[PDB]
């Protein structure tokens, strides 16, 4: 069980490595830094954006499971912050796998093309409670409490619930 | 697609200003060259049927982005425009395939044979044997069904449209004021009718209620509309759901018998129309003299009659004028030909002698076309495409070229891409039927086409349409097409385009570099010409270092990129450029002219073998040897600069110190020992070389075999300067290479090697430089005496 | 379209102008720190005193919408999260769409005048009778009881509730003693309950009666006064539909509430999204007949919380985009319109979960276009404009309002009245834009900066004089002169004259002012003689470029000098060791053609005795050896070329 996807991401991985143990050059270190940067911007999704929703949904999954799963609090506010952050580009892809149309596959291929074909309107109920719930999360880290418990009224999720249990127990 | 009905709907309803005609603009131009490449001028039908269903959508497209908001702006003003523009392209498009098919049809029966003369019953069959003796008719009846068939297309779902309001019971009104009059003696104080039937007022010349004669009119509005488009079915269908059928059952007494029955066991066809047809035109003639009606059933009489005084101010637009004078001239000429070669006594048409006496032709109609003194049609008949149309019709070629040379002089003010293209499309079909035009307008046309693809973009659609122009113009354009091309995607994507277009992408780019390298006129030829007082590099060799990536994204033409890498090379050399001599120098290969002599013994052709592989061989060698030397030359010099590897007292005065000490004058024995072996062999390589030049009078750098060569005369001579100017100082080069390599077996012939073999006197030589380099062979000579050496 | 920004001094609109005044004089406010009333009177009463009428009642009826006690929201996305300013601000709503009928009624009462079947009189419940007797007043069919003064009760308390005059409306339930049924005080109760306290059972009798009989009088008045009363359904039309849709709409709002009241139960509510799609969709742009009169559209627009689908309306209308964009910045010193990204896509953006016309307004988008559709205009438009671009932060480096003040210097390249006048090499003077904000120093620098980076030279020069910064200017100075070095230095084009006035002006703002650091007036003065002994070089002359590069004491002289200029080398610049190049081939040059020189001059005839010739052989050997030594120590290497010509001179003059 050798490369199960493809190359492009083990040579960013490569490059990652090396950038940070410094085992480069210090000619191309200048181009290599600006490819790290560009690609970083290109993951966190804040000023260029070209991924998948399959992809965006599957860092929204791995994010909360690697959150809810434990009890903290500044790393439980880092992991919301990087959830919302995901689903306010995710949300206009998500936007156009409704109607049913062409999924928006980047010209690079990240992965195997055969399996991330998001059209199926199945869990897209849960995927805007997630969304809602971020953005409640959001606002009520920045300071606003009454929109964050009118929206997690209005929803209905147990992700929403189980953070409003765990942050009262917290306050408590 | 279900995305252009979302947009649409979203669009209609939004408060957005978007308009994608720029978007449609740009993605029918592949699609258009798509359904062009797939099929050709054979299959003329499907190419046409095929043409008309994209044209159709894009047009349905156009138009739902049109009406999605309301046309206020300039910029959909102008979308609107193109749409109408767009429809009239393509009924122009559907005139033109119908007069091909026409022609098509013609061409086999051009010449006919007349022997049958004597008439028979029923004038249906007389005009069928006219309609073979004259193209005429026929065209004109081809015309009239074409704008029949546009005013169908035109009227659209309106069958459909009027179920939304067809109503059932009429003269009610009229009924209930009867009954009041009957039942109360009172209701009716007016001019009152007597029956209830759409004859009794206009008899007793009495009418009554004028909202029944409004209903009467929208109507008859109604039957104009579906009678224009060439329906019946439709129209007896209304009559039959309103209660109008009067009008049905008075529009069919102009018909005439269909005789052809034999026996009884065929269907009788023969039952529709009555031979008074003479008596029916009379009393229609008689009618639109005295008219004093309506406007539509006045035109409905002067369509069914034929007087022209009364039909200038009937026809509405230009097709009806055309069509009501089509059908009058021909009706005159038929009635006039059936008359006259008969019976004569009783005139079915009251056309007197000056119109009894005149063959009519086709010109008349284009001049009393442009005689009409209405301002509508006056301003009508100066636009575009109305006189496009003209010229169809008249397939006339001289008022035509003067018409395109007017407006190739007036400029690109009138005419748009997709208009281009549909000329330049209507040319090439006209040229592969038959016939030409003129040199000069064709190829305006070539350039003005391939300027807006340029000017479009989309390198896909350029490659496919260079290949129709001329190959000189299609290459001299392809030039400056290629010459600002940049990444490697897009490079190889041309380059895939022009290889299955069939273009030559590499004697393009071949005219390329020539045309680049004849408009910088070469840098001081290919002579050692140092520059005037202090100036850096020229302005040209950027332009020279950067058409070599698109030279050697090719690789095919190597014995070419070879030559033209040798002729820069010299541009360098004569314009002081060693550095990016080196730089290029070190980015191709060494074996260039191996790959060269592989490439010729491979193609298996060596009859015709020139001298241009031998004197890019010499060129490389002597490039190479020149290369050397230098860094030969710089190497030693640094190593001059360096400590000379000789044990230099620096203080020693302690163990660490001498032990320092000692392993510095180790080092610099192992650097002196390879330096001096490594300098020995290059400058016995260079002496080698060099031994087989001084014999010469002249020189022996970048020479010539024999004639049939790339290099020019001039080029020539200006060669054999410049080796005759680099022999001595050549020499004088490796004779000061070859010094410190404590080698002067080799070198103690440098006393009278000066004044050796030297029959020309010092005067081309370049005085500066060979009293340079001969002080800087005294210097080393100097430095050898004091090294312990004669 | 919109009042674009004009070329300089020109014709703009006078509403805008008078906008830009009252801007100015609040700007001017601000400075001086006291505190400002608000800028909406400021408005109204420019709009007041413009010939504009239609306008300036709308502005009137906005800023009488707005100044209802409401806390200031931050964003439309906290406004549409926050429950209870909502439906304050729909009750506010229906208070002025209220208010609003009664002002159309005293409208339609002074065009009636008085003399003129029954005008208006003074007093709220006479003027109510009056309009009811200019409307309809014969009997309508389908009367119950009696009447009041032979009028119509049902239309008249349909008026009443139509107006808003509950006052009235108490008069006339005071004066129908024996003309109604035994529901006057059931009317009293309805009227003086602000929250509608009328017995929940009360409610629902009336609603029972109403579904059982009241369902098919000839009465629409009082059909529709019943339904109200009654609260059945959600909509009850009878005869409204007729180009008069506010009470249509009044009567949706009266009896549709987003909070459960008396006699509250389902399928007798709905949602401010349903109001909002039936606007948009049936009663919208070319549906419904409203394009001729856009002014209602935007009124219930307003009304009905679709400020975004409002401000879209306003700006597809011709010559009202300045009017929208004023709207708008009035909202954001209300502090509304929520912040959004983007600056391709449209200016109505929506995400998954939002309703129809509340959507998220793209302000990068809309400045983006705005900035976009402007040419060079006046300074005090474009401080107006700078006043709400320095409300917003840092967004992904520097910042909007930083980016637009440099694209519009760079574009404009005028500063002598704006930024401060110059002499020849003056200070800065107090601008327009320095009169209202500071750090003129650091926006001065930062804009020099930016010029510099994209490819000026002059402007930026003068910029720094301006702000007063000799390091900066020296540094651009070198940085202009160096390229040119490499070149030929005579007068052949412009890139000289331009070399010699800023060489001018650098040294007399050193002469009038502290100047550079210590290694930038040294750079500064190697490299004046160098171009001096360039242009010496230049001009023909060979002994002039002797001399003065014998006098510069800088050049290598002797073996004792070589060390000397060694150590100072190392204390040299990337600019001092680049163009030793150049100054190396003009020396060899100049000393070549003085050997050739002297070899064609004879050694003991044509002048020049030989004691002469040895002399100067000998002074050339020197120079050679301590030339030669010195680029053979240094360490620093350059070209193989550059190496063979110094080796060259050096032998030629050894």
């Amino acid at each position: 069980c050798k490369q199960l996807f493809t190359d492009r991401q083990r040579s960013w991985w490569d490059a990652v490595y090396s950038l940070i143990t410094k085992k480069a050059l210090p000619g191309t270190s200048a181009k290599l830094r600006s490819v790290i940067q560009h690609d970083l911007t290109t993951l966190r999704a804040q000023e260029k954006h070209g991924l998948q929703p399959a992809v965006l949904v599957n860092w929204a999954r791995g994010l909360h499971k690697t959150g809810y799963s434990l009890n903290s609090f500044y790393d439980q506010k880092e992991y919301m912050g990087r959830c919302v952050h995901y689903w306010k580009k995710l949300l206009p892809l998500l936007d156009l796998v409704k109607q049913k149309k062409s999924i928006p596959e980047p010209v690079d291929p990240l992965f195997k093309h055969f399996h991330n074909k998001d059209i199926k309107v199945s869990e897209v109920k849960d995927l805007e409670d997630e969304a809602c719930i971020a953005f409640a999360t959001l606002d009520l880290v920045d300071g606003k409490t009454e929109d964050a418990i009118i929206a997690f009224e209005s929803v209905k999720n147990v992700v929403a619930y189980w953070n409003l249990a765990l942050i009262y127990q917290r306050k408590a | 697609s279900p995305s252009f009905t979302e947009d649409i709907t979203l669009s209609a309803v939004m408060l957005q200003e978007e308009d994608p005609g720029e978007a449609a603009t740009m993605s029918m131009y592949p699609d258009f060259l798509k359904s062009f490449l797939e099929h050709p001028s054979s299959a003329v039908f499907e190419l046409i049927e095929q043409y008309e269903a994209t044209c159709n959508t894009q047009i349905t497209l156009l138009k739902k982005i049109v009406k999605r908001v309301t046309p206020g702006q300039q910029k959909f003003s102008k979308t609107a425009s193109i749409l109408w523009l767009l429809q009239q392209e393509m009924v122009t498009w559907r005139l033109i395939a119908a007069l091909y098919r026409d022609r098509i049809q013609s061409a086999l029966e051009e010449e006919n044979m007349f022997e049958i003369a004597a008439p028979n019953a029923s004038e249906k069959t007389i005009v069928d044997k006219l309609f073979q003796r004259d193209t005429l008719v026929r065209q004109s009846q081809l015309v009239v069904d074409w704008l029949e068939s546009i005013a169908k297309d035109e009227v659209g779902d309106f069958s459909d449209n009027i179920e939304y309001y067809a109503k059932s019971v009429y003269w009610e009104n009229t009924l209930h004021t009867l009954k009041q009059r009957s039942m109360l003696s009172l209701g009716s104080s007016r001019p009152l009718v007597s029956e209830l039937d759409p004859d009794a007022p206009i008899r007793q010349k009495l009418p009554l209620d004028d909202l029944d004669r409004e209903d009467d009119i929208r109507l008859l509005k109604y039957l104009f509309t579906l009678i224009r488009a060439g329906m019946t079915d439709e129209a007896q269908r209304l009559c039959k759901r309103c209660g109008q059928a009067w009008r049905a059952a008075t529009l069919e007494g102009w018909k005439l018998y269909h005789d052809a029955n034999i026996n009884g066991g065929t269907e009788l066809q023969a039952v529709e129309g009555n031979p008074y047809r003479c008596v029916w035109k009379t009393c229609c003639w008689r009618m639109a003299e005295d008219e004093q009606f309506n406007k539509y059933e006045r035109a409905i009489y002067a369509t069914l009659s034929g007087n022209l005084k009364q039909l200038l101010p009937v026809c509405e637009s230009w097709e009806d004028t055309v069509w009501a004078h089509f059908k009058v001239m021909v009706d005159s000429l038929v009635e006039q030909e059936i008359r006259a070669s008969i019976i004569s006594f009783n005139e079915a048409n009251e056309l007197p002698r000056e119109y009894l006496e005149a063959n009519w032709t086709l010109d008349s109609v284009f001049e009393e076309l442009q005689a009409t003194d209405k301002k509508r049609v006056l301003e009508e008949n100066r636009e575009h495409y109305h006189i496009i149309q003209k010229f169809v019709i008249l397939a006339d070629v001289d008022g035509l070229m003067d018409e395109f040379s007017e407006w190739l002089s007036n400029g690109k003010n009138l005419l748009l891409g997709h208009l281009l293209r549909f000329m330049t499309h209507l040319l090439l079909f006209f040229r592969t039927l038959g016939l030409q035009a003129k040199e000069e307008v064709s190829v305006e046309v070539l350039k003005t086409y391939i300027q807006r693809l340029i000017n479009e973009k989309q390198i896909e659609l350029i490659a496919f349409y260079v290949s129709h122009l001329p190959q000189e113009l299609a290459i001299s354009q392809y030039a400056v097409f290629l010459e600002n091309i940049t990444d490697p995607d897009q490079r190889q994507r041309c380059l895939e385009l022009a290889k299955e277009a069939g273009l030559d992408v590499a004697s393009i780019t071949k005219t390329v570099v020539e045309n680049t390298r004849k408009k910088d006129a070469g840098e001081f030829a290919h002579h050692d010409f140092a520059p005037a007082l202090d100036s850096g590099t020229s302005e040209e060799d950027r332009a020279k270092i950067d058409v070599i990536d698109w030279l050697v994204f090719d690789p095919a033409q190597r014995a070419e990129a070879l030559k033209q890498s040798n002729a820069i090379m010299r541009k360098f050399l004569a314009s002081k450029k060693h550095e990016a001599a080196k730089e290029v120098f070190a980015k191709i290969p060494q074996d260039s002219i191996a790959e060269i002599y592989s490439q010729w013994e491979e193609q298996a052709m060596d009859s015709a073998l020139p001298a241009e592989d031998d004197n890019a061989i010499r060129e490389h060698l002597c490039i190479r040897a020149y290369l050397e030397s230098h860094e030969a030359f710089n190497e030693w010099f640094k190593h001059i600069n360096s400590p000379p590897q000789k044990p230099t007292l620096v203080g020693q005065a302690s163990f660490t110190e001498k032990v320092a000490h000692e392993h510095k004058e180790k080092k610099y024995e192992m650097d002196f020992g390879i330096w001096k072996g490594h300098l020995d062999a290059l400058t016995s390589d260079v002496k080698e070389k060099i031994y087989n030049v001084l014999l010469f009078v002249d020189g022996g750098w970048m020479v010539d075999v024999r004639e049939d060569t790339e290099e020019d005369p001039e080029r020539s001579h200006q060669m054999v300067l410049l080796r005759r100017l680099c022999l001595p100082m050549m020499c004088f080069l490796l004779h000061t290479v070859l010094h410190n390599t404590k080698q002067y077996k080799d070198c103690l012939r440098l006393a009278d090697i000066v004044s050796s073999e030297n029959q020309k006197l010092y005067t081309v030589f370049s005085k500066t430089e060979m009293r340079n380099l001969l002080q800087k062979l005294r210097e080393s000579s100097l430095m050898l005496l004091d090294l312990q050496l004669d | 379209i919109s009042e674009s920004g004009a070329p300089g001094r020109s014709s703009l609109d006078n509403v805008e102008m008078a906008y830009a005044r009252q801007m100015y004089m609040y700007n001017e406010k601000v400075v001086s720190g006291h505190l400002q009333p608000s800028l909406v009177d400021l408005c109204t009463e420019a709009a007041e005193r413009l010939d504009d009428k239609n306008v300036s009642d709308l502005w009137v009826m906005v800023k009488q919408m707005t100044d209802v006690p409401l806390i200031p929201a931050s964003d439309t996305l906290k406004s549409r999260c926050s429950g209870q300013m909502q439906m304050a601000f729909v009750r506010q709503a229906l208070n002025y769409l209220e208010q609003s009928y009664k002002n159309y009624t005293l409208i339609s009462v002074f065009a009636n005048l008085q003399q003129a079947q029954l005008g208006g009189v003074p007093g709220t419940y006479n003027l109510v009778r009056s309009f009811l007797n200019i409307r309809l007043p014969t009997p309508i069919p389908g009367l119950q009881d009696g009447e009041i003064e032979g009028y119509p009760v049902w239309a008249l308390i349909y008026y009443c509730m139509r107006c808003g005059d509950l006052m009235a409306a108490q008069q006339v339930v005071n004066r129908a003693q024996h003309q109604l049924g035994d529901f006057k005080n059931c009317f009293q109760e309805y009227i003086h309950n602000k929250d509608r306290r009328l017995s929940p059972t009360t409610e629902n009798k009336l609603r029972l009666h109403y579904r059982r009989a009241v369902r098919a009088s000839t009465d629409p008045y009082k059909r529709a006064v019943y339904c109200i009363i009654g609260r059945c359904d959600v909509s009850d039309n009878h005869s409204e539909v007729a180009d008069k849709t506010e009470d249509y709409l009044w009567l949706k709002l009266s009896q549709v509430c987003f909070e459960d009241e008396a006699n509250s139960s389902p399928q007798d509510r709905l949602t401010l999204p349903q109001f909002q799609k039936q606007l948009f969709e049936d009663y919208g742009e070319s549906h419904f007949a409203v394009n001729q009169q856009p002014y209602l559209y935007f009124q219930v627009l307003f009304l009905t919380a679709q400020f975004e689908a409002a401000i879209a309306f306003l700006f597809r209308l011709e010559r009202t985009r300045c009017h929208a964009v004023h709207v708008a910045l009035a909202l954001f010193e209300l502090k509304l319109l929520l912040k959004s990204t983007g600056q391709s896509a449209q200016l109505l953006s929506q995400e998954p979960g939002e309703p129809q016309g509340v959507r998220r307004l793209n302000f990068i988008r809309l400045l983006m276009l705005y900035t976009r559709k402007f040419e060079p205009t006046d300074p005090r438009e474009a401080l107006q404009y700078f006043y709400f671009l320095r409300n917003e932060k840092d967004n992904q480096g520097e910042s909007m309002f930083l980016r637009c003040v440099s694209e519009l210097v760079i574009e404009s390249r005028e500063f002598d009245m704006l930024l401060g006048k110059l002499e020849k090499d003056g200070s800065r003077k107090p601008g327009a834009i320095d009169k209202f904000t500071r750090d003129t120093k650091t926006i001065i620098n930062k804009v020099a900066s930016v010029a510099e980076n994209k490819g000026l030279f002059e402007e930026a020069a003068k910029l720094y004089d301006l702000a007063k910064n000799p390091d900066k200017v020296l540094e651009l100075t070198n940085k202009l002169l160096s390229p040119v070095v490499s070149q030929i230095s005579a007068p052949q084009s412009n890139r000289e004259r331009l070399k010699n006035m800023a060489l001018a002006i650098a040294e007399r703002y050193k002469s009038q002012g502290v100047s550079a650091e210590k290694s930038i007036n040294s750079t500064f003065y190697l490299l004046l003689d160098l171009i001096t002994f360039f242009d010496e070089y230049h001009a023909g002359h060979i002994d002039l470029s002797f001399d003065v590069i014998e006098r510069l004491k800088l050049v290598p002289l002797s073996q004792d000098s070589v060390e000397e200029r060694v150590a100072a080398f190392r204390n040299f610049s990337d600019e001092i060791r680049h163009n030793l190049s150049e100054i190396l081939l003009a020396t060899m040059n100049i000393l070549f053609t003085q050997y050739k020189r002297l070899k064609g001059s004879g050694p003991t005839t044509l002048g020049r005795p030989q004691r002469v010739q040895e002399d100067k052989d000998s002074v050339l050997r020197s120079q050679a050896r301590a030339l030669i030594t010195f680029a053979g120590m240094i360490p620093y290497r350059m070209s193989g070329d550059t190496n063979a010509r110094l080796v060259q001179m050096e032998v030629l003059m050894n």
